[PDB]
DNA sequence: ACACACTCTCCAATTCTCTAA
DNA sequence: TTAGAGAATTGGAGAGTGTGTTTTTTTTTTTT
């Protein structure tokens, strides 16, 4: 009866006040937001006792009891009070687990019954509903009452009840070996871990790996039973945004993409795409769009599909798509059928699952029509109208959507209009914020700077690679990057007199010269929407400073880039 | 129907050949299923024996190395040196790369035939099926868009929805052998250009979404729009679109001659052949597809600073040349020289080194490779 | 809907009415629901619930008024004017069956981007009874009703005592022209649940 | 948990036989 | 001659056991 003795030895683990007191100022804290599970971290563990550490990885059951019951049996010497209010307490594990994180390919039958690590991607979720753990009966007539665990009537609010969900784990697609499709595994979510997870999400998952029973065929369905859930994804950025020497955006921009050579406008624009205009409403209950929406069109070899790789590398959630692959259907949502609970509803479409993110459309010339009649309210309203499987609903989809093309007949036509070599609609090509022409221009000046950067690069090799070596199948800083783009999606910035000055007597300007001029000279008309987008970028370049206002600067730059996307032949 | 059990598991796959052990026996009123427990098995087709790594050293090490394999492709076709050369290159096979921000290079290579019948177009695509360690065989008139890439299905048992690989899935890692590959539709065609370049297939259907692998070559035959080429016609002969003509790193012309000399000796050829077939009783095909699988799985090369910096040079040149041949005409070509061509010309340099299991391309490497390019592409532009 | 964490799909939940409490809600009407939360009875141990209501709470002069009319927008004077009696309408004549209806319609012809959008607005805002929908034949429900598993919705039917609007009327399909067509003739319409030939007010 | 089909048992109703009113 | 008590055979009232149970992607012919 060992266990006993194991059961000591965790209670005395937690009693760590005579050594530094750092488990007992967790449970503290425990106590004190009203919470009843602890995270304990396995290092520790095994620093102190090798043997018990050494031991519960590889029987997680009846080694986490002991554990529960020690943290149990301390927290009632805190707070016997504090310890009635709960039926059981449950503790879950962090730190370095060695041989036991696997994924779901490498996990099998020989690891039933150990502690292990799983991770992957989160493809689908069953909704949340109720489990029996304890009921009771009661008689008003005589005072009488009965319980069970797993004449009167039930006692509701002296019975008790659990929370229990069911989602599924896929391998990195990344990983797969040569020639196969991914494989999943079934994971159980209960009690407090209910919807800490939904699809699209990469996970690292802890838990028990368990058998379920099923005349019998002699075999088994296999589950991963949850222990704990992980998720993943100012002094430097204060003194850099200070020193305020040079233009910082054009810093940023310059850096953006390292690989890929030349295209300066091209760069400052996906900058404003990734930073984001803000978000106004009014009295009268209408608002306007902050997100921003880019289109590229170009020949043959001018790193158009690169561009678009790169975003969704550098970028938070943000999704892939291209025009052949790809149906109305797919792109909103599509009704599904429940395998654990029988019923019908809704699964999210890519647009909806890139909800406050970016969406990249390669291709985009090659889908029916069909399709682009989806994509119309979602860029104009942000939002997209479903009446399906008993459910009438307006579903979120705030997105960006950056989009690339190539031109009629394959090859651009230097003596046809721009309106000519672009397949689309006139009604549709008006939705987008830029659109950018590219061209092989094939001049030998620049030719000999572009092959050099292309040679170069063919002949790099890591660091931490060998001379001869062959991969298995399966300037600003990336880090910084990424960081300083984070904090500057949060402040907010608001116009100027001056700003709006200039916005206002540059656009009357501006129409009058597209007054004066024609269609045999231009992409597309000048509107309102022409301000709205002047507005939009201005927003974003005083947003990449941090200043609290937005300037003359920032306008100048944001008319600036308008200007040469609508009037360079 | 068959049954697997503890260290047999995921040692087979779907459409291999192998010989098989085991138990027979039984799982209208009378009815009862039958099935067959496993107890070895073979694939008549491992880890290379110490032995068989000091035979594939000593092929590396000898010098003539690239005639020997350049005479083992398809030895029964008469002629044609050059396009059995290429084929080498084909299938070793450039190195894969992977740069500092995070994005790939694709490392494999593309190649495409086009003329007159009866050439022995399909019989090299037949024999190339057999030669590499992974491939498929397959024709342009019978295949689908969806059953070229992957397709979404419903379920036979419960009522989901559910994926499927197409054929170039099937082929990750190999060669993918198009046959009949003018014959296609236009939106058939238009399907491939996401896997031939980026090597990925990306998918949103019935409420799922994902992206799969397609690591692999393409290999087509084609003949002119007027059945064989007419020389009086010109650039008519060919209608593919530039975005899909770009993507080849070779494109070969090939021509019907009807020279005494040549004609009288093929003759004497495909007669012995053919009598041969009873009297019949350099590398085998077999060692040589175990030979292929170990130099692509151990060597990646990379070039030398003076082999790139003679092919920057070469490279302005042929722009310029090209760029005056449109310039001259009163119409645009439909063969481009763009800088995915500057790529081809050195996925060609690492596979010729690759073949001697060289760290380093050279100088004498960069001459072959661009000497290659030279005859094919600007033959056909 | 605007309650909803980023990138979900909307949940609901049943509620059984009984006693003095019924015919007080309706469909599409907000509402505040006092209630006990309960497991319903099987005839596993994982059940579906609902909400048991005890209590359910719902949350001159002609020159002025053309005046009032998007006073935001710069001219267009008479239009308003067009506007204003599309609002007030005519008189039904009703002569033994020799009828002339008093409903006035009438369609606007816009270049493109131009300020249409914000009077279209302006007036469904503005309507004490109104709708709007969009020809391209979006995602959703249609301008007539539709089935799901009971009949439901249309945007020809949701406005019945007032005006509907139409927007990019040009990209409508046959089935939206015959639609209009039979609702300018007999201001009803027809859609078949199960193939009986039900018909409803427009 | 709630209905058919089948098997089986023990209690006491119906008749034989002997006896008294 | 008419009627009641003790013994033997048989029907059926009752219990126990075993078992069953609209909504999405892809092809093919012929209409345009
Ligand atoms: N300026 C450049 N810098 C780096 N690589 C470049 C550059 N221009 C072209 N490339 C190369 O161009 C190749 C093809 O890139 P890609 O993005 O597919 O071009 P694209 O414009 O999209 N052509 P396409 O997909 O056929 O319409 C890549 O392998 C790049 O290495
Ligand atoms: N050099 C050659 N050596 C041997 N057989 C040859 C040769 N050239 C042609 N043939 C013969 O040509 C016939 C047709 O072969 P095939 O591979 O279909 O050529 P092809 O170019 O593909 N013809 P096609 O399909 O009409 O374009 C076969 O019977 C071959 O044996
Ligand atoms: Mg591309
Ligand atoms: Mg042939």
């Amino acid at each position: 009866v060992e266990l006993r003795e194991a059961q000591r030895d965790y209670l005395d683990f937690l009693d760590d006040e005579e050594d530094q007191g750092i488990y007992q100022s967790k449970v503290r804290e425990l106590i004190s937001d009203n919470q009843y599970r602890l995270i304990v971290n396995v290092n520790d563990l095994r620093r102190k006792n090798e043997k018990r550490a050494n031991r519960l990885l590889n029987n997680a059951f009846e080694e986490l009891v002991a554990f529960q019951r020690a943290l149990k049996d301390f927290v009632a010497s805190i707070d016997a009070t504090y310890a009635k209010q709960y039926e059981e307490f449950y503790v879950g594990l962090e730190g370095s687990f060695g041989s036991k994180h696997v994924s779901p390919r490498t996990l099998t039958s020989c690891f039933l019954s150990c502690v292990v690590c799983v991770e992957g991607i989160v493809t689908k979720c069953s909704l949340v509903r109720p489990k029996v753990v304890r009921s009771v009966h009661y008689c008003p007539a005589t005072k009488k009452t009965i319980e069970r665990r797993y004449p009167l009537e039930t006692e509701y609010g002296l019975s008790v009840y659990k929370d229990h969900q069911t989602i599924t784990i896929q391998e990195m697609p990344e990983k797969a070996p040569a020639g196969q499709l991914p494989r999943s595994v079934d994971v159980i979510l209960d009690d407090d871990l209910v919807d800490k997870a939904k699809p699209g999400d990469r996970v690292q998952v802890v838990g028990t790996y368990r058998c379920l029973p099923g005349y019998t065929s002699g075999t088994f369905r296999t589950v991963l039973i949850a222990c704990n859930v992980k998720q993943m994804s100012i002094a430097k950025i204060k003194k850099f945004s200070k020193t305020r020497s040079k233009d910082i955006f054009d810093q940023l921009a310059k850096s953006l993409a390292p690989s890929i050579h030349g295209h300066d406008y091209v760069k400052k624009a996906i900058l404003c795409l990734l930073l984001g205009g803000v978000e106004r409403d009014l009295e009268n209950g209408s608002h306007i769009r902050g997100d921003i929406n880019i289109l590229l069109i170009g020949d043959p070899s001018v790193a158009k599909s690169q561009l678009l790789r790169y975003v969704l590398c550098t970028a938070p959630r943000a999704i892939p798509t291209t025009g052949r692959g790809s149906s109305g259907v797919g792109l909103t949502a599509a009704v599904t059928t429940d395998q654990e609970t029988g019923e019908r509803r809704l699964e999210a479409g890519a647009m909806v699952l890139a909800d406050r993110g970016v969406v990249c459309i390669d291709e985009f010339d090659k889908m029916s029509d069909m399709d682009r009649t989806a994509i119309h309210e979602v860029m104009e309203q942000g939002r997209v109208t479903i009446a399906k499987a008993g459910i009438h609903a307006r579903l979120n989809a705030r997105c960006s959507v950056l989009a690339a093309a190539n031109p009629v007949y394959g090859r651009y036509d230097q003596y046809k209009t721009p309106m000519e070599n672009i397949g689309l609609q006139d009604s549709l090509l008006s939705r987008f914020d830029l659109l950018f022409i590219m061209l092989d221009q094939m001049d030998p000046e620049q030719d000999r700077e572009i092959s050099d950067h292309v040679l170069r690069m063919h002949r790099y090799r890591a660091p931490g690679e060998q001379d001869g070596d062959a991969m298995p199948l399966g300037m600003v800083s990336a880090a910084f990057m990424k960081k300083y783009i984070h904090v500057a999606k949060i402040i907010k910035p608001v116009l100027t007199q001056e700003s709006a000055t200039y916005i206002a007597e540059e656009y009357s300007r501006l129409r009058s010269q597209d007054s004066m001029s024609s269609d045999t000279a231009r992409t597309s008309p000048v509107t309102a929407r022409t301000l709205e987008t002047l507005i939009r970028l201005a927003t974003a370049h005083a947003k990449a400073r941090m200043s609290k206002t937005v300037d003359l600067q920032d306008a100048e730059e944001a008319v600036e880039l308008v200007q040469y996307a609508y009037f360079k032949k | 129907q068959l049954y697997c059990d503890r260290y047999l598991c995921d040692k087979v796959v779907p459409g291999n050949r192998v010989t098989i052990m085991g138990i027979y026996s039984i799982k209208g009123v009378g009815i009862r299923s039958s099935y067959i427990r496993v107890l070895g098995i073979q694939v008549d087709t491992g880890a290379v024996s110490p032995q068989e790594e000091e035979e594939f050293r000593r092929l590396a090490a000898l010098p003539n190395v690239y005639e020997v394999i350049s005479k083992s492709i398809a030895p029964s076709i008469f002629g044609g040196t050059d396009m059995k050369k290429a084929i080498a290159c084909l299938l070793f096979g450039g190195s894969r790369k992977r740069l500092p921000d995070g994005l790939t290079r694709r490392g494999d290579i593309n190649l495409l035939m086009l003329g007159d019948p009866g050439t022995a177009k399909s019989q090299l695509l037949k024999f190339v099926e057999k030669c590499s360690p992974i491939g498929v065989y397959t024709s342009g008139k019978g295949s689908s868009a969806a059953g070229l890439t992957a397709s979404v299905m419903r379920d036979p048992s419960s009522r989901n929805f559910i994926m499927e690989g197409g054929a170039m899935v099937l082929a990750d890692g190999g060669v993918v052998c198009i046959d009949e590959f003018d014959k296609m539709r236009e939106d058939d065609r238009v399907a491939i250009h996401e896997a031939m370049e980026q090597q990925t297939i990306s998918i949103a259907k019935a409420g799922i979404t994902t992206t799969l692998n397609s690591r692999c070559s393409v290999l087509a035959a084609a003949n002119s729009v007027f059945g064989r080429w007419d020389e009086t016609k010109g650039e008519d002969n060919i209608d593919f679109m530039p975005t899909i003509l770009s993507r080849f790193d070779m494109i070969f012309i090939v021509k019907d001659e009807h020279n005494e000399e040549r004609d009288v000796m093929l003759a004497k050829h495909v007669i012995t052949l053919h009598v041969s077939a009873l009297t019949q009783t350099e590398i085998d095909l077999a060692k040589l597809k175990k030979f292929i699988a170990y130099c692509r799985v151990k060597c990646g090369p990379r070039l030398s600073a003076e082999a790139a910096e003679k092919l920057k040079n070469r490279y302005i040149i042929m722009r310029s040349g090209a760029r005056q041949h449109e310039r001259d005409s009163d119409r645009r070509s439909s063969i481009p020289i763009t800088v995915r061509q500057l790529e081809a010309i050195v996925r060609i340099a690492e596979a010729l080194s690759k073949m001697k299991l060289q760290p380093f391309a050279t100088e004498a490497d960069v001459e072959e490779a661009l000497r290659l390019f030279q005859v094919s592409t600007l033959d056909a532009a | 809907s605007d309650q909803v964490p980023v990138g979900n799909i909307p949940r609901s939940i049943t509620v059984l009415v009984e006693g003095e409490n019924t015919r007080i809600a309706q469909p599409g009407d907000h509402v505040s629901v006092t209630g006990i939360f309960l497991p319903i009875l099987r005839t596993g141990l994982l059940s579906e619930t609902y909400l048991e209501a005890h209590r359910i709470v719902k949350m001159d002069f002609y020159e002025k008024l053309a005046a009032s009319i998007a006073p935001e927008i710069y001219g267009h004077e008479d239009v308003k004017k067009a506007l204003l009696l599309l609002l007030v309408g005519g008189v039904d004549q009703s002569p033994r069956g020799m009828k002339i209806r008093g409903n006035i319609n009438i369609c606007l012809m816009g270049d493109p981007g131009v300020a249409k959008s914000q009077l279209l607005s302006y007036i469904d805002r503005l309507a004490p009874r109104s709708q709007y929908t969009t020809g391209r034949g979006s995602s959703g429900v249609g301008l007539t009703a539709a089935v799901l598993r009971t009949l439901e919705g249309g945007a020809l039917v949701l406005a019945d005592q007032g005006v509907c609007c139409i927007d990019e009327f040009d990209k409508m399909a046959e089935a939206d022209r015959t639609a209009i067509h039979e609702v300018m003739e007999q201001q009803t319409i027809s859609i078949a649940k199960a193939g009986i030939l039900t018909t409803l007010n427009a």
